[PDB]
């Protein structure tokens, strides 16, 4: 058999990414749980390269974020990314649950 | 959920009643054509959900043409909603060919399940 | 060895051996199952089994002759099997019975008997011969809406529009003079089947065949013929081959050969010089597969056909051939190539000296007929001997390396992967 | 140790060793077929892997195979390398290993597949039933190993040691240089076999006539005739079955198969009638058993059975060359018969 | 529709509806097997689960028992509840549902397991060859479906209704108030089925002697002679089956197993030596058969084989009452032979 | 890791050798008294690591007695060290009880496989 499904971790890989069967009727609305994982990927990337400089005393909070947007090189970008990525993954959030609501994804196997 | 005897029974009362009949029948046939499910090509019996025990049972049971023809029906369904359009106005079901095939399987097969369970909870009177 | 000459009106082909106890003499026509349309297909079948009536046999019969036809899709043959000092009657019956009084086995009651044999025929190719109907899907969808792509066997619904009149108008575009090639195998020397020919007047008609408007165009496409109640799962694969008189044609053949066929009960093809045995015999990915590549006039199929009841695991099965098949483009080696040489000679020296004239007569006929000279094997053999490895290469990065295959599979292949994950392994990222 | 060779000028020499040592010869049932499926594995010098991979680089395949009377090893090759297979055979038949992993791994898998393609044959099974039921004993052997007992390794070993002795086996060479090969089988090990008895029994074989078995079967339905042939008779049957195979007979779309099969002492003259439904093939074989005890005239069939018995001995090593001149009129005697398949409404002996 | 009862001061009472409809009534092969699997199934009122859950309750089981002549249809209750059993079985006989999922899911697999179960044992084997050999449409049926022909659906609801017919059948509770049997049979589905005719022929089945056949079988090797005995020759042959099985013969050391079945309009004596290898089951049958051929004095195993006919009796509803008293000797003249197993090595029929 | 072919011909050599033999058997015997293997019920061709395709080809060819008697004598060295304890001095493995009874089988698999890879691996001479 092939490496990609003989490994430990290749197996995984390969059964939830690349041999995973998907129906082939499925529309763009199955994007968004892609899409969702995509928002946490940039949501702790970007906070986790602004938590190497906030500071989160009551008198340095404002203060250090601000140092994020002035000081710090793209900064901006990173705490911009952060927060309308937040706005973003709970944009994509609703449309997962919505969809859910709508297809019956709720019923009797899951 | 609601189990399809269930259904049968207040299905049955509105269409014994000519009163009922008359008034809520034509909804009911609005409501399948405004569904939409022919213009896919699929009888109604292909869009009961079939991951429950019953159906499954039911399934089990269909003779062998429908099941080859049901088969190609879902797969004609997925095909044609994957395309994102309808099948050709000659390859809508017609009305007359919308005839439920799999409801007295899924009947019987309730009527089992139910007759199993309340003999799993009878009281012998002593 | 062999000696074509063209007389008058024909070409007639001679092949003698004297160590045989036999003689076939036979007209073999260019014109196969490529010269049909979609409708009237299975006409060339329908005249192969009523060249093989029951009532036109037993006038062979009697006097000792056997009857012998074969329909492919560029040649059909009809070759009269008899003993070395009977060609006479062979080239009597040949001339009566089937080129000048035609009228007879084309009566009705014998042709509705025959076209009731054929239908019963084909229905149990249909039902019963899978590997051979998913090797015709794999010409039906390789070669779609062109000439060869026709099944030879006929449909089960173009052989039921069949009347007698369309037997009549495929022998009167297609049996002709310019047509064929009469051929002499067994031990019947050259000199005394063209004066046979000479003294009969043997001409066939004048015409010339009604020439095919589309050429034969390779369609990367796959067939899909699942049917779960079937204990195998039979797929075959190819992309397009060489064609007859192609410079590259035995490199083909030899890098077919490379991966050569299998069976996995016999235990002495377990144990072969294949690299593709290593990965597919220990999980135990199929039963047989066999690497093949059909030549036609036109064009052709390189490719492999297998059988398995691993249905679980035919992506392994597919992807490790597909692997094996970069390998000769990226990393064949020379043992792998001079493995090959040996045993396409041993092949080749098998399929064309047997001990069959029959099988010699419809050989020499399509050899004769496609190129105007039957090939010697000793000038086969060296052109097998000049191929190195770089040619091997060379025609892998033509021929196989990311190009369109075609597919075709019955049984239970839901195990098989869509069209674009199997042609995603027609190249590697050089790993 | 008798040694031909017919050359020619080809490419492509066969040799073959034909040991008398087929099922007929068999100790247990199925030790014949065992040890032709143990015939080309390893030798105590060259693997079984070696022999593959070196004469598939000298351009050559081997097959053992399995006869009612023989077992034959077959070596195809390119001309130009007769020792090596000559040396290869000699090596097959002097020393093999034998080995009981050998024995686990690969024969018996083999022998099992085997087995299994036969029983899902009828007509092969019909075939093994009346070769038994006419010959008990002797022809009548099964030919493959199913285990109905068991055979164990010393039982395949000592069948060699019966088998492969120097005054039982005949080398034959198609397309070989006789003289070369006379001189190749010697400085061998074939020279270096035991000479041991040649098994063949010049008698005849003790038939017996009249049996009648009956077989249940998932499939097809077979009904069998047939028919043990002396040696004086054996053409008369020849023309029969090339007649009833023909197109002269109107039999000839009710006969499923037809054929005699021939030894150096008699032969059995076997005609299987095989169909879906049973009353279709009760119905044919009634016509065939009454239209054969109704005599029939083999004259028409002497022609054509001459080029047909022409082009199946142009293939054998050892034709028996009848003669086919002195046969005028059949009619049917007796006959063994057995019925596979839908078995209830399959005809039985006497309502034939 | 014959009522009969035995009444006895015991607490558990059994009923038992006999119809002649096994085996030997079979039009196809393994209909009454597949009816007898369909018995107790759901009906067209009461379900196959309220059937066993209601009668569990009120303290009784069912059981269908297929025959080779019968098919019996028994009931086992305490005493007080006899008119559910009597409209349980009468619901049975006149309207069983049939359906095709009952015969896919319940049928089939219940009776591939009874044809598994008696396919494993060679003694069954030989037994049904040997009655399959003396008797060939009748009583030579299979006794059980194997799918050798294919029996439908609509033919199991053929076969009853030619079986379950109300002149075909017999009502006999052991253990039950008579008169209440009576009064409970009528006032039910009994007095409504239809009033066919009985298939119980009155004339001999026609047997056959000499016959042989032989079944391989991977296992034990069985070699069985068997013998179609008619009315007046019962007697003899039952004080022979209880002789040679009691220790009055010196033959019971060797003989597996000796019965003889009875029947309406004759019988089948059949004698069973059955052992691993079969060298001893040779020596031990031509022993047997030897020693048989000459005479046997079956006069001492008079008294106790009326001990054993009583004891075996009764169970059974319908005694045949046999004599016992002229039986004085006995020798073998002809005779059927069948052999299971390794069989190149069992004898044939000729060396008995 | 190390080919069971290897340590054969080393061994070899040491033991076909005269000097080499009386000088590095009796350390060898020491070793393998200290190594205490035989204090658990144990030979040594049990101890071998069974975690590879030889060994796997090993143990599958070998007979059925030597097999069940090696399954008990794991089974009981598991037991055994379970306990903390060791085999009684009566049921320890004696000295020529430790024979090799797997080695043989090891080296026919061994020259099996490093065939199958010269032949994989050959280059014919043209
Ligand atoms: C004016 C609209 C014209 C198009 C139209 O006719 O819409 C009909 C269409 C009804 O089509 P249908 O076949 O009945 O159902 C379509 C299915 O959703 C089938 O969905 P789909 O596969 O067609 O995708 C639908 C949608 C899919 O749209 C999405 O999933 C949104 C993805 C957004 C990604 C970025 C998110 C950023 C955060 C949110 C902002 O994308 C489109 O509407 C493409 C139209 C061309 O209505 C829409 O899809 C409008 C979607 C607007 C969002
Ligand atoms: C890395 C790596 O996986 O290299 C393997 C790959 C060898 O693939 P191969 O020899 O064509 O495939 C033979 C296998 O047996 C092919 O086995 P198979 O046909 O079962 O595999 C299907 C295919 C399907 O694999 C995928 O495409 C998975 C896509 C992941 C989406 C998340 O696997 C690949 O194509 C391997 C390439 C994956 C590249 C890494 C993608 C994720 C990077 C993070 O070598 C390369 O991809 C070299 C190109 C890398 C370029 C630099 C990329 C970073 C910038
Ligand atoms: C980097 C390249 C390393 C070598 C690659 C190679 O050489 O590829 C060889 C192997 C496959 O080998 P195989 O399965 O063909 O069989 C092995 C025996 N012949 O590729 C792989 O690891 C699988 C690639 C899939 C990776 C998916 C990654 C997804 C996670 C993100
Ligand atoms: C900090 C970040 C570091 C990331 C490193 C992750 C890779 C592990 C290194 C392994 C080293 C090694 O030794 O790998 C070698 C082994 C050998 O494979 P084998 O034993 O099958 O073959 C042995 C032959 N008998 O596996 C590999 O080839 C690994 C190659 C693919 C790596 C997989 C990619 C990661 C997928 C993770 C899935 C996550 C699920 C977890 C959910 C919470
Ligand atoms: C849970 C769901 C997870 C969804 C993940 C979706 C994003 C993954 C897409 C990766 C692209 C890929 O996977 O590319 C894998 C393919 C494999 O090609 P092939 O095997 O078809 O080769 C056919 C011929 N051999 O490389 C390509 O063709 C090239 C495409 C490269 C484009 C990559 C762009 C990077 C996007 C980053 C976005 C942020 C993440
Ligand atoms: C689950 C995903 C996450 C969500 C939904 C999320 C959400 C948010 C939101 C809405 C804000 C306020 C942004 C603003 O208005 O300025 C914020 C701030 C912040 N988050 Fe996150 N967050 C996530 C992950 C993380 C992680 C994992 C870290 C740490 C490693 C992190 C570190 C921060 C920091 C430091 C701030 C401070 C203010 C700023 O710089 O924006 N976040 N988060």
């Amino acid at each position: 058999m092939a490496f990609r499904k003989s490994n430990v971790y290749l197996s995984l890989v390969n059964s939830y990414i690349i041999d995973s069967p998907q129906p082939s009727s499925i529309n763009y609305w199955w994007n968004m749980g892609s899409l969702l994982g995509l928002c946490l990927v940039i949501q702790i990337v970007t906070g986790i390269f602004m938590a190497m400089h906030y500071s989160s005393n009551i008198e340095l909070a404002f203060s250090s974020v601000e140092h994020i947007m002035r000081d710090v090189h793209n900064g901006y970008i990173l705490r911009y990314l952060h927060a309308n990525g937040a706005s973003f993954f709970f944009m994509v959030m609703f449309m997962h649950m919505a969809k859910g609501l709508y297809y019956g994804s709720y019923r009797s196997p899951r | 959920p609601q189990s399809f005897t269930s259904i049968a029974r207040i299905g049955d009362y509105i269409l014994k009643s000519p009163v009922l009949s008359k008034l809520c029948v034509p909804v009911a046939n609005q409501f399948i054509n405004l569904a939409g499910y022919k213009k896919l090509g699929l009888k109604f019996d292909d869009l009961i959900a079939e991951e429950n025990p019953i159906m499954q049972t039911a399934l089990r049971r269909l003779p062998e043409d429908e099941s080859y023809a049901r088969a190609y029906r879902i797969i004609r369904a997925h095909q044609t909603e994957l395309t994102h359009h309808l099948l050709p106005r000659n390859e809508w079901i017609k009305a007359q060919e919308d005839v439920p095939y799999l409801l007295p399987y899924i009947l019987e097969a309730e009527a089992a399940a139910k007759e199993k369970d309340e003999l799993d909870n009878i009281e012998v009177s002593k | 060895a062999e000696v074509t000459q063209l007389s008058n009106g024909i070409v007639v082909a001679t092949e003698h051996n004297p160590s045989a106890h036999t003689a076939s003499v036979g007209v073999v026509f260019g014109s196969g199952a490529a010269n049909e349309n979609p409708y009237n297909n299975g006409v060339s079948n329908l005249w192969k089994n009523i060249f093989l009536s029951k009532e036109n046999s037993a006038v062979a019969a009697k006097e000792g002759l056997a009857l012998s036809s074969n329909i492919s899709r560029d040649f059909q043959s009809y070759i009269v099997s008899s003993l070395p000092g009977s060609t006479d009657k062979s080239l009597d019956f040949l001339n009566q019975s089937f080129i000048q009084q035609k009228a007879n086995l084309l009566s009705s009651s014998n042709f509705e008997a025959t076209k009731k044999s054929v239908l019963k025929q084909v229905q149990d190719f249909e039902e019963n011969d899978h590997p051979n109907r998913v090797l015709e899907h794999l010409h039906s969808t390789a070669f779609q809406n062109t000439p060869l792509s026709l099944p030879t066997r006929g449909t089960l619904e173009s052989l039921e529009n069949l009347v007698v009149a369309d037997l009549e108008s495929f022998a009167n575009n297609h049996f002709l003079n310019s047509n064929a090639v009469v051929v002499g195998t067994g031990n019947i020397k050259h000199e005394d089947l063209v004066n046979s020919i000479e003294s009969k007047n043997l001409s066939l008609q004048t015409g010339t065949k009604p020439v095919l408007k589309k050429k034969a165009a390779f369609l990367g496409s796959e067939v899909r013929l699942r049917d779960d109640t079937l204990p195998k799962a039979w797929i075959s694969l190819a992309v397009e081959g060489e064609p007859v008189n192609s410079p590259n044609y035995f490199v083909a053949k030899l890098a077919a050969q490379i991966f050569g066929s299998y069976n996995a009960f016999e235990p002495a093809s377990r144990l072969q010089g294949i690299k593709l045995l290593d990965n597919i015999q220990e999980y135990q990915l199929c039963d047989n597969f066999n690497h093949f590549s059909l030549s036609y006039k036109d064009s052709g199929l390189w490719g492999f056909s297998t059988a398995t009841r691993n249905v679980t695991m035919i992506d392994d099965l597919i992807h490790f051939t597909l692997k094996q098949w970069n390998r000769l483009t990226i990393s064949v080696t020379d043992t792998e190539v001079e493995r090959a040489k040996s045993l396409l000679k041993l092949q080749l020296g098998q399929l064309y000296e047997s001990g069959n004239p029959v099988n010699d007569a419809n050989l020499l006929g399509a050899e004769v007929l496609i190129k105007g000279s039957k090939l010697s094997l000793g000038e086969a053999f060296k052109k097998i001997d000049a191929i190195t490895v770089k040619d091997v290469k060379a025609w892998a990065g033509k021929r196989l390396w990311d190009q369109d295959i075609a597919i075709a599979g019955t049984g239970q292949i839901e195990g098989l992967l869509d069209y674009m994950r199997i042609r995603s392994d027609m190249s590697m990222m050089r790993w | 140790l008798t040694v031909s060779a017919r050359d020619a000028p080809t490419k492509i020499s066969t040799l073959a060793v034909k040991v008398h040592g087929g099922s007929r010869y068999a100790t247990k049932d199925g030790v014949a077929h065992l040890l032709n499926r143990f015939n080309f594995q390893n030798t105590n010098t060259r693997s079984a892997l070696k022999l593959v991979r070196e004469s598939e680089l000298l351009g050559g395949t081997f097959k053992s195979t399995l006869d009612r009377e023989y077992i034959t090893l077959k070596a195809t090759f390119l001309k130009d390398d007769l020792p090596y297979y000559v040396n290869a055979l000699a090596d097959v038949l002097y020393k093999t290993a034998f080995k009981p992993h050998e024995l686990t791994e690969s024969v018996l898998p083999a022998a099992r597949y085997d087995y299994a393609v036969a029983e899902q044959c009828p007509v092969k099974s019909a075939e093994d039933q009346l070769y038994a039921i006419t010959f008990r004993k002797g022809l009548g052997n099964p030919l493959l190993y199913d285990g109905v007992e068991r055979v164990s390794l010393q039982d395949i070993k000592d069948f060699a040691d019966k088998v492969y002795t120097k005054e039982n086996l005949e080398v034959s060479g198609e397309n070989v240089v006789e003289a070369d090969l006379k001189r190749f089988v010697d400085e061998s090990l074939l020279s270096t076999l035991p000479a041991g008895k040649s098994l063949v029994s010049k008698s005849e074989p003790k038939f017996f006539l009249g049996e009648e078995n009956r077989v249940r079967f998932i499939g097809d339905s077979v009904a069998a005739i047939g028919i043990p042939v002396n040696k004086a008779s054996l053409a008369q049957y020849e023309v029969l079955a090339n007649y009833l195979t023909s197109a002269l007979s109107e039999l000839s779309g009710l006969i499923s198969s037809a054929k005699l099969d021939k030894f150096t002492d008699g032969g059995l003259f076997t005609l299987f009638v095989r169909d879906q439904d049973s009353a279709v093939v009760s119905s044919n074989i009634k016509k065939i058993v009454a239209d054969l005890k109704k005599g029939k005239d083999l004259s028409p069939a002497i022609n054509y059975t001459k080029l047909k018995n022409a082009v199946q001995n142009e293939s054998v090593s050892s034709p028996i060359e009848l003669n086919f001149d002195a046969v005028k009129d059949f009619k049917l005697g007796k006959f063994n018969y057995v019925a596979v398949g839908d078995v209830s409404n399959l005809p039985y002996l006497d309502e034939l």
